């Protein structure tokens, strides 16, 4: 039915009792680059099962007073198995993805989660500076980001933060919320289902791209209904992320990339 | 100005067939291609060489010159035509040493009160007359060379877009040259050294004439300066043997040099 699927890649397995159906971002499947759209002229590496199964990110929680949280692609999977070990090891990737996101309550709890894939999602940043964010900020990894409630300049000259401060009902990009339905995304309500699922094929307008420098997809989640239980002002259900690379391949191989942190 | 070609998909080899060791001592380039040093894969080449056509490469209009008249002998103004006097377009021609084609001239002129609070005049027109080498060269700004019955006139007005003809090749040789290595003279043997003695590298002492640029209306004491700037580009264009580009500054119609004489910078042996 819609609500019962199974998704099996490599040697994972994912179950579900409660979906909502699946979205196909922009009816796309991912797939290889063919010879007619090919850019590199060097042997491509395929590792398929290897890099091409999923990985489960870290567990958030949500509470009541939860604003958003958001995570950019491929950044959030770097450190994850093969699939980080090639990113690094080559100078051009391409990767397309099967975003899981699982949250189970009870029938006696609310709250809805908006799971938004954005191609680009560029955030905006902290200073009075254009395009200040910094490569460590703008790339959290596995962890992600949060969104805000509020904007809130950062004023300390002497050692600015050069991170993002995205505002909530403003996408985190100047824009409102209200309209980010317009990128493929599922809702979790969680009188209806467990989880979101998003298909997401390699978006870009080149067929190939450095994947240290360029984050392809964003996945935004915020709260559209906030949590709330029974009478327990204190209520927390965990977020678990679960993601998986498909027809990843590389392009020149070389020495090992090791960006600088923190 | 067409396609490229494709990338094959290439596996890996262990033959007795080497294209990565070669001889430059022959005298030939290589024609070593990816698939032939490591693995490739199939790619469907979509790029092209159109821009890089000798045509598309000199399709563009050079300034070659800027004469100046002013209208208060200078009343007039006499240019020997060459593509020297500008070092754009000569370094781009001299990745040849021949050359034939056609020519496009486009004129833009302008001109300007030279005070800024007095005199006064009415619209200009100028008059661009080409005196091929042997015609009678004006004296005044209004002698009877003026009459043109002869040859060839343009007459700008003003304001007007700018004006623009087209020369066929004109060369007396089968293509230009852009170098000429020789004389136009040989000095014999007995003659006083101030005999016989030519410039090197020069052909005719007139190759091609030149502009005599004047303004028709009577002259006012009003102070006018007026600049004619000829651009020309050759159309029809076929080219023969490359050379290497000039490197070092120009010093001259010939290829002397005096200046620029260190063009390379700094730069250490393992620093990237
Ligand atoms: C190798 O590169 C070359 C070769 C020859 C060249 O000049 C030959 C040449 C001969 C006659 C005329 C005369 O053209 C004109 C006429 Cl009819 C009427 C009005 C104005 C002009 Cl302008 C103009 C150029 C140049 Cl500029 C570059």
């Amino acid at each position: 039915s819609v609500r019962v699927m199974q998704l099996t890649l490599g040697n994972s397995t994912i179950t579900t009792q409660e979906a909502a159906n699946s979205v196909v971002a922009y009816g796309r499947w991912p797939e290889y680059i063919k010879d007619s759209e090919a850019n590199p002229v060097d042997q491509p590496t395929e590792p398929d099962v290897a890099a091409c199964r999923f990985y489960t990110l870290d567990t958030v929680t949500w509470r009541k007073e939860s604003r958003g949280w958001w995570w950019k692609l491929p950044d959030a999977l770097k450190d994850m198995g093969l699939f980080g070990q090639n990113m690094f090891y080559h100078y051009l990737g391409r990767a397309g993805y099967t975003v899981h996101v699982q949250c189970n309550a009870s029938k006696f709890h609310q709250g809805a989660l908006g799971v938004f894939a954005v191609p680009e999602m560029c955030l905006a940043g902290d200073s009075t500076t254009h395009m200040f964010t910094k490569y460590e900020n703008a790339n959290p990894g596995e962890k992600g980001g949060e969104f805000k409630g509020s904007f809130t300049l950062d004023t300390n000259a002497t050692n600015p933060a050069r991170n993002f401060c995205p505002v909530d009902y403003l996408f985190g990009s100047g824009v409102l919320a209200g309209n980010a339905f317009v990128y493929p995304h599922q809702i979790i309500n969680l009188r209806t289902n467990n989880c979101a699922t998003l298909v997401l094929p390699y978006v870009n307008s080149l067929s190939i791209d450095s994947m240290t420098k360029h984050n392809n997809w964003g996945i935004a989640i915020l709260p559209l209904a906030p949590l709330d239980f029974a009478t327990e002002s204190s209520t927390e259900i965990p977020i678990t992320l679960t993601i998986a690379p498909m027809c990843c391949e590389f392009n020149g191989l070389r020495n090992i990339t090791v960006p600088r942190t923190q | 100005a067409n396609n490229l070609p494709d990338t094959q998909s290439s596996g890996p080899a262990h033959s007795k067939e080497t294209p990565a060791l070669t001889a430059v001592e022959t005298g030939a380039t290589n024609p070593l291609v990816p698939s032939d040093t490591v693995q490739t894969r199939h790619v469907i080449q979509k790029r092209t060489r159109s821009e890089s056509t000798v045509e598309s490469f000199f399709a563009r209009g050079a300034c070659v010159a800027i004469i100046e008249v002013d209208n208060d002998s200078k009343l007039f103004s006499v240019w020997k035509i060459t593509y020297k006097d500008t070092v754009q377009l000569r370094r781009k021609l001299e990745f040849f040493t021949y050359s034939r084609f056609d020519m496009e001239f486009t004129f833009v002129v302008t001109s300007n009160y030279t005070d800024a609070n007095n005199g006064h005049a009415l619209n200009q027109v100028y008059q661009i007359m080409y005196i091929p080498p042997g015609a009678p060269i004006p004296g005044k700004w209004n002698d009877y060379t003026w009459q043109t019955s002869s040859n060839p006139s343009v007459f700008y007005t003003y304001g007007a877009p700018p004006a623009r003809i087209s020369v066929p090749y004109v060369g007396i040789a089968n293509a230009y040259s852009h170098f000429y290595d020789g004389f136009a003279k040989v000095p014999l043997a007995g003659q006083a050294s101030t005999e016989g003695d030519s410039l090197y590298g020069a052909a005719s002492l007139n190759d091609f004439g030149s502009l005599a640029v004047r303004v028709v209306n009577d002259h006012n004491p009003t102070k006018l300066t007026s600049k004619i700037r000829v651009y020309m580009k050759p159309k029809h264009v076929r080219v023969w043997c490359p050379r290497p580009p000039r490197a070092v500054p120009y010093y001259g119609p010939g290829v002397d040099y005096k200046d620029g004489l260190a063009p390379l910078p700094g730069k250490g042996l393992t620093t990237y």
